[PDB]
Formats: structure tokens, sequence, C-alpha cells
RNA sequence: UCGGCUCGUGCGUCGAUGAAGAACGCAGCAGCUGCGAGAAUUAAUGUGAAUUGCAGGACACAUUGAUUUCGCACUUGCGGCCCCGGGCCGGGGCUACG
RNA sequence: GCCCUUGAAAAUCCGGGGGAGAGGGUGUAAAUCUCGCGCCGGGCCGUACCCAUAUCCGCAGCAGGUCUCCAAGGUGAACAG
RNA sequence: CCAUGUAACAGCAGUUGAACAUGGGUCAGUCGGUCCUGAGAGAUGGGCGAGCGCCGUUCGAAGGGACGGGCGAUGGCCUCCGUUGCCCUCGGCCGAUCGAAAGGGAGUCGGGUUCAGAUCCCCGAAUCCGGGGCGGAGAUGGCGCCGCGAGGCGUCC
RNA sequence: AGCAUAUUAGUCAGCGGAGGAGAAGUGAACAGGGAAGAGCCCAGCGCCAAUCCCGCCCCGGCGGGGCGGGGACAUGUGGCGUACGGAA
């Protein structure tokens, strides 16, 4: 039992839980080395 | 040989026909999603944007020519400076007479 | 010949005019942006989708979220010049809407899919 | 040291034509940032041959020429009025208080 | 049987009473608690899985806590052991 | 969750994993929400309040809706209803609104199918609600010209 | 050096309303010197609706001119004029 808004929030939170693309490490001024990753057990969503 | 707005500056039906052709091309490219087609995705999207922009500009210039001279016109055809600016030289006969009888004079001292 | 039968004074009904605006509040009507090309984004091409195509006579599409079954059916009919038996829809856990369009029995979903480009 | 702090100068411009703020979405291949279904931007003007992490722009040599959601209610719940099209469905415009 | 305890409301659905009315002029007409068939439609959102000695809360794969449904044979009074 | 693959974490280990990586998966008129009001919450009128506001929930010119008739709806050009004002006419207070995935609330079951979905997919058999056909029902009956026709006419009921 | 008046302090917190400025026109004022510098308008009393708002034609702060209808207004609009006086 979910609402549409909760489900959309969950979908957005799911689409953000991926590693960075590797080619971004090759850019000219890149300071990132890895991804704000979230684990369902380690950290809980704001609900 | 992409689409350019000057070449589009044409009747509405022909512009809609070209827009529909572009939409079909974009749908085919999205289904296909080769390097060339994956690059063509952006070209077709921007061409669609260009055609729609030309359509809207032509429609609104025609509307502004239509409503010119009318006292009341749609709100989007009314100037939008700032809510405060959208919300002076009139003088009373008394002040006008005062100005006429006693104008400011040009004068110099010590001469 | 004017006597109040009831001891309750009600507000008498008065004329209510229809609006006759001296100008439209908008110069032009807003263009519809959920047209047929915006309704179907792209067909889903996965093993389950291929099963649906070759066994259920059903095409699997990814569609706009605001589109309903009537709109999806009409958009498919107009875009691919075909007939639709029925449409089932779900909203995927990634937020996209997936539509299973079962075609009419007199249409082969495999040939139609080949025409579209998938399979 | 492409950041602060402090002082000074000029200006001193939000919003129902719908703001500040929030949500969601948008790139050929998460964040920040930029944008709004014309979504990594359209047009125009100036500038002038790049963008770049990776192949992928015929760049007319007159190098036009690279660089949405936040009437009644808040569950996408339920309407009503007038038009338009297809035969109930879809589209457009309206419908807050003072 | 017990109560100095008396154990929801509304949407919604139906029957009855009454009779304003309608129907047709001699072959039917109005009308069907609406009788048997036939025709068309039913949009939107949820739906995976865990549900607890590791999928929830307790800083954790924590001897804690956390609402329910089904539940066989023997012994035995027994959902006891 | 499913499949495939494989340093940190799983207080030993692991060829294993709810870990990591890649890619998939949730299909409804009939199961729920959606509808009702329950305790209650809460607008408008009114009152109070320096004021943001809050008190109050029945304590105010609170009906916008009814088959029926004419002007004008004539519109299909009037079968039936999209047409305006009026009366011949009626329409009280539980005043908007919200409040249950265990209360109320019509109607879907059997078999098969997947790596992961099925009362939702497919096969089959039904059903409820809403919106201009066929049959049946309304029902063939009761002076007198021919007739012992059970023949149709003539008339009335 | 407690503490109640006092002080903290008309200050923090709270509420309302703006503009490019606003407002004004323990313990202060006036005079003096500077920055700046600017003055005015109604009601009322008088004389003469003389006043204002809202289809046709002609010329991106919706105005100007002409022509014709509706309203406001005598329970008072406009012109002259308000203390430095005003009108005749």
């Amino acid at each position: 039992h979910k609402t549409f808004r909760i489900k959309r929030f969950l979908a957005k939170k799911q689409k953000q839980n991926r590693p960075i693309p590797q080619w971004i490490r090759m850019k000219t001024g890149n300071k990132i080395r890895y991804n704000k990753r979230r684990h369902w057990r380690r950290t809980k969503l704001g609900l | 040989a992409k689409i350019k707005a000057r070449d589009l500056r044409k009747k509405k039906e022909e512009l809609l026909k070209q827009l529909e052709d572009l939409k079909v091309e974009l749908s085919q490219l999205r289904v296909a999603k080769a390097a060339s087609k994956l690059s063509k995705i952006r070209v077709v999207r921007k061409s669609i944007a260009r055609v729609l922009t030309v359509i809207n500009q032509t429609q609104k210039e025609n509307l502004r020519k239509f409503y010119k001279g009318k006292k009341y016109k749609p709100l989007d055809l009314r100037p939008k400076k700032t809510r405060a600016m959208r919300r002076e030289n009139l003088k009373t006969k008394k002040q006008q007479r005062k100005e006429r009888l006693y104008p400011l004079r040009k004068f110099a001292v010590k001469a | 010949k004017k006597i109040r039968t009831s001891p309750t004074f009600r507000r008498p009904k008065t004329l209510r005019l229809r609006r006759q605006p001296k100008y439209p509040r908008k110069s032009a009507p807003r263009r519809n942006k959920l047209d047929h090309y915006a309704i179907i984004k792209f067909p889903l091409t996965t093993e389950s989708a291929m099963k649906k195509i070759e066994d259920n006579n059903t095409l699997v599409f990814i569609v706009d979220v605001k589109a309903n079954k009537h709109q999806i059916k009409q958009a498919v009919k107009k875009l691919y010049d075909i007939d639709v038996a029925k449409v089932n829809t779900l909203i995927r856990p990634d937020g996209e809407k997936k539509a299973y369009v079962r075609l009419a029995p007199d249409y082969d979903a495999l040939d139609v899919a080949n025409k579209i480009g998938i399979i």
C-alpha cells in the first residue's frame, strides 16, 4: 500500500543509488573519485 | 543541412507538417536507441524546438497586430515591467496660474 | 392576491448573467503537449517483452505517466495504424509507466513489432 | 591560495500577467550546476572557428556561422458550464475570497 | 442467561399508502417491482519481496519489542508436557 | 525480489550472501483505495481580537433544483430533449468540507503459465453498474346481413 | 555585592505595515556654529454644476480631438480663495 507521491519519491531515490560513470574520471578538472550512496539497511530514508 | 529559423519564417499548415515529420523522425531515433542516430537525437530535438519557436513567434506577432488599437487586450499581450511599475504631469488650474504669473527667473548677482 | 403561506422568508431568485468578456484573458489557447508522439516514448525490448510479443500478441511500451488507457490506445492506433484489443498499465518502481497493449486477433504483434523496429 | 573577513562606492529593481520556496523531470554515454515536455536549452544580436572524457555537425564560404506539479478536496479523488473533434472518449476555455 | 452496562452513524437500496395524471378506440396505444434475449462501456492510483533469533524499531545480521489468519497422528481431560 | 557475475562488509572462513556489479521484474469494472459518517477536525454568517488570527458548527435574504403551458425554445425545425422569465407549483435544521487500505459499501470463479507477476497474464465459464433492436406481457372479448362456417363485414360496448 | 522601587529597557523575543529611503515637517531642551534648504493645499465663509466617471470617427506608462448616450453630483462637484489675510 503506497501513494503515488511516496512511490515517486522512492523511484527518485532509487535512480540516485548508482556509481559514477567511469569516464567522468577522465575530465580536465575532475575532483570526484566515487559517489552519496545509500544502503537500505545502513541509512534510512526521510520518512 | 539542418533546419534554420530564417528558412522557416511559411504557412502554418506547412510548418505543422514539417513538425510532424520531425516528431516521426525523433520517435524512430528513440526506438533505434548506432553512433550517428544517437547523435541525431539532439539535432532532431533542437529542430523541433526551432520549428515550434517559429510557430509561436509568428502566432504572437499576428495576435499583437490584431489587438493593436483595442482598449482591452489579453494579459500576456500587455507589458510586463513589474507589479509595482504597472500600478503625473497633471496640474490644477491654481498651480498653472501660479506658475504663469510667477515663473522662475534667470538672474546673476554682483554685476 | 399575495399572501405568505410559509413563515420563512427566503432569498428571492435573481437573474444571473453569463459572462461576456471584453477581452480574452489569454491571447491563444494553450497547446496540448500530451500529443500522440509524447504519449509513447519508446518500446520496451526485454526478454519478458519479447515473450509478450510472441505469445500474448501484446506490445510492450514505455509511455507518459499522465497518459491513461484511452489515450494510450488512441495514440498507438494513430501512430502505428493498427487496432488494439485492450491496454493494461503499471507504473514501474523507477517511475516510468509501462503499457501492455494487446492487439486485435487479426493483427500479428510480431509483424507489427518488426515494422516498428524491435524484434 | 579561483576562499573568507573588514571598510568604502554606485544602484537600490519581488508577486494573481501568479513570487520566494518545494517537488518531479530533462544530456548519446550519479552529484553539483543549468534548464522546463521547445527541458544540459529555442529565437535574436554581437563575436568569431571551436566543444572535448570518448568515434558521432556537410559548420549553406552569401563559413547563418562552430563556439511541468505544488472549481471542491488534497486521494494526481470528484465535479459543473460553454465550445471543438472522434463515437462515451479526447482537446480548449472557464468556475477562490475580499 | 447478565446488565443501576442495553451494546454506532451515514451513504445507499427497497416495499407499501395515496392519487394528480397518461393511453387507445376496437386494433390496439400509453407502460413494463421492469420479464427473456440482444448492443456498447467501466477511466485514475496501489499490487515485487521481508513481515522477524539477519529485510521493521532498538547505533548492528542485538537472547529485547512489534497487530493477525490456517494448523494433522499418538498419549493424555486438554491449543499441557 | 529475480538471474548472472564477483577488494571492503557478513567480529572464523567461504567457491556463499539481504554485500558488491550488471541487467530484469509488480498488468484488475469484479482485490483494495476512491464513496459514507464514527469519535472528531474544520470553513462561511456572527462574535471577539492591537494583531498574526481564534471562538464557534447552527448558534444569516443560507433553495441555483422539480414532470407538467404560452409568449421565442421553433432545432434537429418541434417523436425526445440541449431554450430563457414568470406564475398556475413544489422543494425544512442535522448547512461547506474532511475523518476508517480492520466499521458500512453492488459485482469473479476454475484451470494453465514465469527466473522473478498473477482472483490482475492466457484459456474457459460468469457476474454487477451505467448507457436504443427482437420476443413476450398490455391481450381478441361480448345487436345481428348472409350463417346451423367457428366466415368477414355493419354497429355499439 | 541581599532584594521588592529602580536598573537591565521601551531593550531581546512576539504581531502588523512599507519605501528606495522611511518617518518628520539615569538624563533632555533652548540659544551658538554647520549639512541641506522649499514651500503649500482643503473644509468652512462667499460669488459664478461653470465639475467628474463610463458607442462611432481621426491621430508596450491608453492619452489627445470631434460627435451622441448612460450615470455620479444640490445630503455639494468645479473655478476664485484659507490666516503671510481674502473678495469687491
